[PDB]
């Protein structure tokens, strides 16, 4: 029941700062150091620093000293990572992780931080309508910036057979992705299928019902 | 700063077959306190890393005994006795003997399984999107193996070029297949001067290329 749950995705211009939260639950918080490590897109893992909630002492890697600040808020049992003077090279997924006797035994889900001067744009969401076998349906999430978007189905009740594809960067500089699921065709007229799309940078939240296209004239 | 170096795997691993991943440090990871702080983490696609092995050879709670770790000093090995579908991902070693904490560059484990033909589905643009002046046509290739696959769009049997983009998922952690989506983008204008929209798929599990198609404005 150790959990670490991080805040949602961020996007900031070069020169700005960001502050990411890591909510801890389910253990004696003062007894374990919490670490931060980041991962640029298709890259490896880079250690940033750590904080002891017992006394709020910190230690940073040299390359982040003076730019990263870790704090511990005991009443909300939350660690915060703030980093200033952001650079393109700071685009990365930022993780918090609990250490136990130096080993990183529990990791948060990661927070994507994008450093960009491009304009934020929320997506449009369009149905991919299904056409004794299997049927495919989905949602098209078109024309957004920056990453990421999340797509769940039936508010998380439907997970089997879901495929949410990597976003493609269009020539417009905006992303588009599709999320599909395969279901029994016999469920089509009876079971309701809804894709829940979230694009935190633009505060876009869309729930789209996806039904067979009516051939009624 | 201690540098950790991993060795890449030279080929995918067949389901059921053993795998070994190696990691070396630029100096000994033996701490003065007597511990050797070498751990192994696995990162499955889209997920955070998860701890598998700590202090060279100890299995973290709930890690199956098919995983084991060995080594000493500067040379370490993670071993999977029989690789399972859920083992796909990237494996990282990390040292915790000195600050800064440092990681190896990762070793990618891909799964080799039997050929699987894709199920193919074509989706017309929605009416809502057409109102906006653009038509996206989507072709879905579902659960296939191996990854190599060719998708060719045809409009009134004319081969399309330069107006589609595709995306492929990471290898599935349950059946070790891939899925692929291809999007053909036309203006409402260009879309509405043609009738037959086809997606033709070539892949090793298809005896001959498979085409899925629709006619604009038909049931």
């Amino acid at each position: 029941q150790v959990q670490l749950v991080q805040s949602g995705a961020e996007v900031e211009k070069p020169g700005a700062s960001v502050k990411v939260s890591c909510k801890a639950s389910g253990y004696i918080f003062t007894k374990y150091w919490v670490h931060w490590v980041r991962q640029a897109p298709g890259q490896g893992l880079e250690w940033m620093g750590m904080i002891d909630p017992e006394d709020s002492s910190t230690r940073y890697a040299q390359k982040f000293q003076g730019r990263v600040t870790l704090t511990w808020d005991t009443c909300s049992t939350t660690v915060y990572m703030e980093m200033s003077s952001l650079r393109s090279e700071d685009t990365a997924i930022y993780y918090c992780a609990r250490a136990d006797r130096q080993d990183f035994d529990h990791w948060g889900q990661g927070t994507l931080v994008t450093v960009s001067s491009a304009s934020t744009k929320g997506p449009s969401v369009f149905p991919l309508a299904p056409s004794g076998g299997t049927a495919a349906l989905g949602c098209l999430v078109k024309d957004y910036f920056p990453e990421p978007v999340t797509v769940s189905w039936n508010s998380g009740a439907l997970t089997s057979g879901v495929h949410t594809f990597p976003a493609v960067l269009q020539s417009s500089g905006l992303y588009s992705l599709s999320s599909v699921v395969t279901v029994p065709s016999s469920s089509l007229g009876t079971q309701t299928y809804i894709c829940n799309v979230n694009h935190k940078p633009s505060n876009t939240k869309v729930d789209k019902k996806v039904e067979p296209k009516s051939c009624d004239k | 700063d201690i540098v950790m170096t991993q060795t890449p795997l030279s080929s995918p691993v067949t389901l059921g077959q053993p795998a070994s991943i190696s990691c070396r440090s630029s100096q000994s990871l033996l701490h003065s306190d007597g511990n050797t702080y070498l751990s192994w983490l696995q990162q499955r696609p889209g997920q955070p890393p998860r701890l598998l092995i700590y202090k060279v050879s100890n299995r973290f709670s709930e890690v199956p005994d098919r995983f084991s770790g060995s080594g000493a000093g500067t040379d370490f090995t993670l071993k999977i006795s029989r690789v399972e579908a859920e083992d796909v991902g990237i494996y990282y070693c990390m040292q915790g003997t000195q600050f800064p904490r440092t990681f190896g560059q990762g070793t990618k484990l891909e799964i080799e399984r039997t050929v699987a033909a894709p199920s193919v589905f074509i989706f017309p643009p929605s009416d809502e999107q057409l109102k906006s002046g653009t038509a996206s046509v989507v072709c879905l290739l579902n659960n296939f193996y191996p990854r190599e696959a060719k998708v060719q769009w045809k409009v009134d049997n004319a081969l399309q070029s330069g107006n589609s983009q595709e995306s492929v998922t990471e290898q599935d952690s349950k059946d070790s297949t891939y899925s692929l989506s291809s999007t053909l983008t036309l203006s409402k204008a260009d879309y509405e001067k043609h009738k037959v929209y086809a997606c033709e798929v070539t892949h090793q599990g298809l005896s001959s290329p498979v085409t899925k198609s629709f006619n604009r404005g038909e049931c």
